């Protein structure tokens, strides 16, 4: 299934995903497209911070739904 | 006189009206300002919808007050326990079909030990036990999924169950407009207050514009009962898909914005940026570094939000009527012996040794796949 990842900046990232894919796998799929290390990445769905070990099914994220991408910045 | 209008934004804009200007005329002003038809506009002021014959003065609308404008165009049959949000072709709330499959093989081979009696049984995963009828498979638990029943559906073409929406069978008046509409949204407040889908749109849209949605880190961004009842926040947040794609995306955007803040970060202050930045616990310098996105790439003070410096900077009566709960037996359809129903599950088994008819409590027919699909349990 296809999902989207939007920054509050207005940038939309297209991901190919499964409902069984963890937030950790999703964070890995973002790094493979945008080169952002997953420790910098923080995902939000419907105002809730998504935890690494949970899946897409667990938050009920559907085919063609959007997650928000927010960034932890160091040095911041 | 200047009154401030919020129309699908938390950014209020000024409008010039007089004390004797009617709400019909206020609507005409807003219609001209947004290039929208006036008949499609609803005026909401401090929870109440203002009607067309009232004047600005009557509604106690003083200089620099906030009004909202929400654009809104004006046995035999099936009984539906479950409603879903069909993302297409319907793009709306439709009655759905409950389905089962094995947790293991993910096939319709799992025969349940007993049927679901409530939403917890079908919403919490691996809460129900059964036996997979396929030979080589150790499937002990069931997996329930929902489908839109309005059209013919594919295997993987599932939809989120909107467990709050119920068909208004007992003809309960809405908490806000006091009318009888169906389906309704039923809140999980102790009074189980019922709101029609039109009033619910008005409640969410105005609350969104006001930034009056609640943030709970363990839930996200939601709203309680209209009446304000404690412990009543909407838990399944796809319920807001009822507002339509445009409002839903705005709700998701405001929610992410509230989430960032609740986590202690910041939003980039530069025009049109607003990047969700999470600076380290002890930081005053924050850099909107993107290079792609969240590319700004501004460096600002976490406090003053200027460029980084070094130094310092409801009706009680209506609510009473709008409650979901405010005769015990049915005969078996074959032997006519009355049976008392225990719990919410619709699958009855006659205890008469000569009979033992398996039938639907709701329909009074023998138990089938349609009754399981349409209403395995009652609400
Ligand atoms: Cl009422
Ligand atoms: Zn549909
Ligand atoms: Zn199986
Ligand atoms: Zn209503
Ligand atoms: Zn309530
Ligand atoms: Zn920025
Ligand atoms: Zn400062
Ligand atoms: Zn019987
Ligand atoms: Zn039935």
């Amino acid at each position: 299934m296809q999902i989207f990842v939007k920054t509050l900046t207005g940038k939309t990232i297209t991901l190919e995903v499964e409902p069984s894919d963890t937030i950790e796998n999703v964070k890995a799929k973002i790094q493979d497209k945008e080169g952002i290390p997953p420790d910098q990445q923080r995902l939000i769905f419907a105002g809730k911070q998504l935890e690494d070990g949970r899946t897409l099914s667990d938050y009920n994220i559907q085919k063609e739904s959007t997650l928000h991408l927010v960034l932890r910045l160091r040095g911041x | 006189m200047i009154v401030f209008v919020r129309f699908n934004s938390s950014h209020g804009f000024p409008v010039e009206v007089d004390s004797d200007t009617s709400i019909f005329q206020l609507k005409e002003v807003v219609a001209k300002r947004q290039g929208v038809p006036a008949d499609q506009l609803r005026v909401i002021f401090a929870g109440k919808e203002l009607r067309n014959d009232w004047t600005v003065q009557n509604c106690d609308l003083d200089q620099q007050d906030i009004v909202h404008i929400v654009q809104r165009p004006w046995e035999m049959n099936a009984t539906n326990s479950f409603y879903v949000y069909c993302k297409g072709p319907c793009q709306r709330v439709q009655p759905g079909k409950l389905r089962v499959q094995c947790s293991t093989c993910r096939q319709a081979t799992l025969t349940l030990t007993q049927g679901p009696s409530c939403w917890d049984d079908v919403l919490i995963p691996n809460r129900m036990s059964g036996e997979c009828q396929s030979p080589h498979c150790p499937g002990t638990s069931a997996e329930f999924f929902f489908k839109c029943g309005a059209h013919p559906t594919s295997d993987k073409e599932t939809s989120v169950a909107l467990h709050l929406i119920a068909t208004n069978s007992r003809n309960i008046t809405c908490i806000t407009c006091t009318d009888v509409r169906s389906p309704v949204l039923v809140f999980q407040c102790n009074s189980r207050h019922v709101i029609c889908l039109d009033c619910f749109h008005l409640y969410c849209v105005t609350r969104l514009n006001d930034r009056q949605f609640v943030h709970d880190p363990q839930l996200g961004y939601s709203l309680p009962c209209v009446a304000g009842c404690p412990n009543s926040l909407i838990k399944e947040l796809h319920h807001f898909r009822i507002l339509g794609e445009e409002q839903y995306n705005r709700y998701q955007q405001y929610g992410a914005e509230e989430c960032v803040l609740q986590m202690g970060g910041v939003l980039c202050p530069r025009p049109g940026c607003g990047a969700g930045l999470l600076p380290e616990p002890d930081c005053r310098k924050v850099t909107c570094e993107g290079g792609n996105g969240l590319g700004c790439g501004f460096a600002f003070c976490r406090e003053c939000k200027e460029a980084y410096h070094e130094g310092e900077c409801v009706d009680e009566r209506a609510a009473e009527q709008a409650r979901w709960e405010a005769k015990t037996t049915k005969p078996c359809p074959r032997c006519h012996v009355p049976v008392e129903k225990n719990g919410g599950c619709m699958h009855m088994k006659c205890p008469q040794p000569q009979c033992r008819l398996e039938w639907c409590w709701n329909c009074g027919c023998e138990w089938n796949r349609v009754c399981m699909g349409d209403h395995w349990f009652d609400v």
